[PDB]
RNA sequence: UCCCUGUUCGGCCGCCA
RNA sequence: AGUGGCGGCCGAACAGGGAC
């Protein structure tokens, strides 16, 4: 019997209507189940053809569960409420949570199961459950409470949340807490043993206000960056210096201090490619002073909260991936690398979904945004297999690029 | 009386009102039939007369079938449909006969007056207002508005399948061991009861449906497979597509090929191995539908062999959820593939085709992975699992590809088959520069205006070449400079280009390309022994690449 | 100007009610 | 001279990223 905060769509934008893609029968019987008991509890109620709105839904298995999780694809419903959850009831960002020597993740989705939902807005959050070979027409539901995975649910509930957390924030004044969609990030400078206790503390302190937690430990200080590496060689061949001058000249777009003039004199004839050449001293100097300017971060590159985050991934072979997070071209806000993760040297898509997920956390922690993804894969390959290896509770917005390695710059 | 089954609330588009358009002229032969039907629908209750308080009106006419007395009523709902709300179709596709599990008793039942048995929502019944005259000019005429879902509205199909889901919905909880698939106005009821007890539950369902206003005549064909349904023949233990009649023309028009290709393309889902690449290669740049076009020797070679696959009738089996799915691919050359899904060998479930030359420049490993991604979804749809894959590419060829390709590529669990032609990689760019081979520093340039341009090379030995080009591009002159270097080189060669475009194309080991020029480069790469290709950036005064650009400007 | 990608709307033939 | 759907063909705008 709680009063309902009203929700309305952004000016002049219709609700989401996204087609529901086919599903493996193993995620059908489970989503047929998760909705039987959510309807028996009243969390959702069946609808009919008068609703022209639909949002995708599928099933993930969180890491080592054997108990399925229901996950809905709210990206098109999300980007259509944006003035509600950005300009109005937003969530501020704890600039220092990234400094913490340790950070734990906890799934607070059960708490959205209670608080009721505005009656105008439950027509835009309807999802269909498919059946195999188009037998039963799709068993279309809709959401009577604050749904899981929406970006308006942590904006409405943040009040009832601050009160539930208010005893524990006064009890530990150093600890830093940030809340993103269905997830909660708790951060302290305590040591991993004393740290694992404090979460169990917040686990029951929230369990007594009705939150049931279905550990995930981050270490934002230990995080490394990816160096723009030039080769170090005893002997250079005509071929080696063209590859090098190509990297520096491809590099001159970020670090404006690089120079290629004196190493190009080194290539003054129309020579064979494997011929070894002596580096002049003006070129040993050009080579060194370049190896320096790369030791420094890019200049004047600072996060701009109005701009979207962009993340590009490059597949460097042998189970290693490179990536860059940016907002404007050649102004890199972060770089990284991933190696021999799960699915190492056995599966690439398993590897990328691991790559995409581990990148989304790094950005939510440092900027409170889900970076937009440029995926190096064809579209039907990602759709068909991603949710098998997807374990997160959010879903970032992505596009697929067909880019060859004109320069395989990032490692070599 | 008011309606037996629950109504379905409808609304207009925001800020829009009903349709107002006056009727066409129509001959006295058709007009006489409609006034009879309107009182036959009025007597049965599908319509009601109304005064002039209803400003909305929408046209009507009729069409008569050949060799048949029956008429089709029609409503020009164009303006009502423009302003009727969006619906979310509850029909995400059409079920396919290979997906039917095996059951003892299969009964096909047909709803009579299917859309005419659902109640149009009382609030909306106003916009369904139409006018019909007795004679073409004399009678002023009467106005009537709808009491049911009308043939020809934009929600009449989306609503019927939603209400009729509420109707079959308890019956399914009453008989879990009997399954009812529902498409449109036909119903397929199947069980593992005997042929006698299947006639008892058929009357049980006939009557449970009668409880809601649905009439299933006994005039229907009984349990006598082959049931004709969707253009197929569904037999007791097998199924096949309805036999195919090919136009036997001594002269072919474009209407002849377009109608023929669709028949061949429909044949492929059970008849294995049909090809259509060259019969459609004739229909590419065609403008007139009736104008004749000749069949080249290839396209004529394509018509004869296909005609021979269809001589014998073929059939597939059904899905048996305890046996696994094993899907097998064969190459057809010229970028065409055919495949069969089965469970017990030589008992094919279905067959199929994938031929999309996708991308401008594709090889046999990209194309084999594209056929896999389409068999995988066509199997997730029909049987809801990923089949096991028999694939004619060596376990080592595929191991070299995905490790080296720059896009992440995966294939589910698969095994090798040695049914030649095996699919393999036709060459390999070296990773370190060849010693002792002439190094060709190539570049090309053209003028967008004049479409004239040059392509050429300067090497280490001093050799040069520039070739003028006519009606060409800047991209197409760079792809040509590299072709000059491959002709004019030995079996071992180096090439330095500043073309990101060309270096991208080549590096993807592509053996079949749509541009006849790219196929020139593939053949010279196949004939070399060691090719090494590298990129330098342009206008950085690198070696002779700074120079040869001057010769090509 | 150039290429590929993706999305989103349109013309005719064949099939269904 | 209606609508929806399925197969075939042809294009039309919109947006993406790269190549000059
Ligand atoms: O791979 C993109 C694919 O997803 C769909 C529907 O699920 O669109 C979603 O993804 C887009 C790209 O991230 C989002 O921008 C969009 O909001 C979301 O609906 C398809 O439209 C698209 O083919
Ligand atoms: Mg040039």
């Amino acid at each position: 019997p709680i009063e309902t905060v009203p929700v309305k769509l952004k000016p002049g934008m219709d609700g989401p209507k996204v087609k529901q893609w086919p599903l493996t029968e193993e995620k059908i019987k489970a989503l047929v189940e998760i909705c039987t008991e959510m309807e028996k509890e009243g969390k959702i109620s069946k609808i009919g053809p008068e609703n022209p709105y639909n949002t995708p839904v599928f099933a993930i298995k969180k890491k080592d569960s054997t108990k399925w999780r229901k996950l809905v694809d709210f990206r098109e419903l999300n980007k259509r409420t944006q003035d509600f959850w950005e300009v109005q009831l937003g969530i501020p960002h704890p600039a220092g949570l990234k400094k913490k020597k340790s950070v734990t993740v906890l799934d607070v989705g059960d708490a959205y199961f209670s608080v009721p939902l505005d009656e105008d807005f439950r027509k835009y959050t309807a999802f269909t459950i498919p059946s195999i070979n188009n037998e039963t027409p799709g068993i279309r539901y809709q959401y009577n409470v604050l749904p899981q995975g929406w970006k308006g649910s942590p904006a409405i509930f943040q009040s009832s949340m601050t009160k539930i957390l208010e005893p524990f924030k006064k009890q530990n004044p150093d600890i830093v807490i940030y809340q993103y969609m269905d997830d909660l990030y708790v951060g302290s400078d305590l040591e991993i043993g004393q740290h694992r206790t404090k979460i169990e503390e917040l686990r029951q302190h929230l369990l007594r206000w009705g939150l049931t937690t279905p550990g995930y430990e981050l270490h934002p200080d230990k995080w490394t960056v990816q160096p723009i590496v030039l080769p170090e060689k005893d002997s250079w061949t005509v071929n080696d210096i063209q590859k090098l001058v190509g990297k520096l000249n491809w590099a001159s777009q970020i670090y404006p201090g690089i120079k290629v003039r004196q190493l190009s004199k080194l290539l003054r004839g129309t020579k064979a490619l494997t011929e070894v050449i002596p580096l002049t001293e003006e070129a040993e100097l050009e080579l060194a002073e370049n190896r320096e300017i790369l030791k420094e971060p890019v200049h004047g590159v600072y996060y701009d909260p109005s701009k979207d985050l962009i993340a590009e991934i490059q597949k460097q072979g042998q189970g290693q991936w490179t990536y860059q997070i940016y907002q404007e071209p050649f102004k890199n806000l972060k770089t990284g690398k991933y190696a021999r993760m799960r699915g190492a040297h056995t599966n690439d898509v398993k590897q990328l979904t691991e790559a995409v997920q581990k990148i989304t956390t790094e950005s939510i922690v440092i900027w409170g945004k889900t970076p937009k993804f440029k995926l190096p894969i064809q579209k039907e390959t990602w759709e068909t297999w991603w949710t098998e290896y997807w374990q997160a509770t959010w879903i970032p917005e992505w596009e697929f690029v067909n880019t060859p390695p004109l320069v395989k710059l990032w490692y070599q | 009386p008011i309606s037996p089954i629950e109504t379905v609330p409808v609304k207009l588009k925001p800020g829009m009102d009903g349709p107002k358009v006056k009727q066409w002229p129509l001959t006295e032969e058709k007009i006489k039939a409609l006034v009879e039907i309107c009182t036959e629908m009025e007597k049965e209750g599908k319509i009601s007369k109304i005064g002039p308080e209803n400003p909305y009106n929408t046209p009507v006419f009729a069409i008569k079938k050949k060799d048949s007395t029956k008429w089709r009523k029609l409503v020009d709902f164009r303006e009502l449909n423009k302003r009727t709300q969006d619906f979310w179709e509850v029909q995400l596709g059409i079920p396919h006969p290979a997906g039917l599990k095996k059951k003892k008793s299969v009964t096909v039942l047909d709803v009579g007056d299917a859309y005419f048995s659902v109640p149009l929502d009382e609030d909306f019944r106003k916009y369904t207002a139409f006018t019909i005259p007795s004679i073409n000019n004399e009678t002023p005429g009467i106005r009537y508005q709808y009491n049911v879902l009308p043939q020809g509205w934009k929600g009449s199909p989306a609503i019927f399948q939603s209400s009729m889901t509420k109707i079959l919905e308890p019956f399914k909880k009453q008989n879990p061991d009997i399954v009812i698939y529902q498409y449109m106005d036909d119903l397929y009821v199947g069980s593992d009861l005997e042929i006698g007890q299947h006639r008892t539950k058929i009357e049980e369902l006939r009557q449970h449906l009668l409880r809601w206003g649905l009439t299933t005549p006994d005039k229907k064909h009984q349990k006598e497979p082959p049931f004709l349904w969707m253009g197929y023949e569904l037999h007791p233990d097998k199924w096949t597509v309805q036999p195919i009649v090919l136009p036997e023309k001594d002269s072919w028009t474009v209407n002849d090929i377009c109608k023929l290709v669709g028949k061949l393309n429909w044949a492929s889902q059970i008849y294995p191995g049909i090809k259509v690449r060259q019969l459609s290669k004739l229909l590419r740049g065609t403008k007139a539908l009736t104008e004749v076009i000749p069949l080249t020797e290839e396209a004529e070679l394509e018509l004869a062999e296909n005609r021979e696959i269809l001589k014998e009738p073929v059939h597939g089996v059904y899905y048996d959820p305890s046996k696994d799915l094993i899907a097998e691919i064969q190459k057809q050359g010229q970028g065409q593939w055919t495949y069969q899904i089965y469970q017990e060998p030589f008992k094919n479930l279905k067959t199929g085709k994938y031929a999309r030359m996708r991308g401008a420049h594709t090889n046999d490993v990209k194309q084999l992975t594209e056929a896999v991604q389409k068999i995988t979804t066509e199997s997730i749809v029909i049987w809801g699992k990923t089949p096991k894959f028999k694939l004619p590419i060596q376990k080592e060829t595929w191991e070299t590809w995905w490790t080296e390709y720059w896009q992440a590529t995966w294939i589910p669990e698969w095994e090798f088959v040695n049914t030649p032609p095996l699919v393999k990689l036709w060459y390999q760019l070296e990773k370190e520069p060849i010693v002792g081979a002439e190094t060709f520093y190539v570049d090309g340039a053209a003028n967008r205006e004049t479409k004239l341009g040059k392509a050429g090379y300067v090497t280490n030995k001093g050799r040069q070449k520039v070739v003028p080009l006519t009606n060409t591009t800047n991209q197409k002159t760079e792809l040509q400079a590299i072709y000059l270097a491959l002709q004019d080189s030995g079996l071992e060669v180096n090439i330095v280009t500043n073309s990101q475009y060309a270096l991208g194309i080549i590096q993807a080991q592509p053996d079949k390309s749509e541009s006849e020029l790219v196929n020139q480069i593939i053949e010279q790469l196949i004939k070399k022994e060691k090719v090494y290709l590298a990129w330098v950036p342009a206008h950085k005064g690198i070696g002779g690449n700074e120079q040869v650009d001057k010769l090509v400007s």
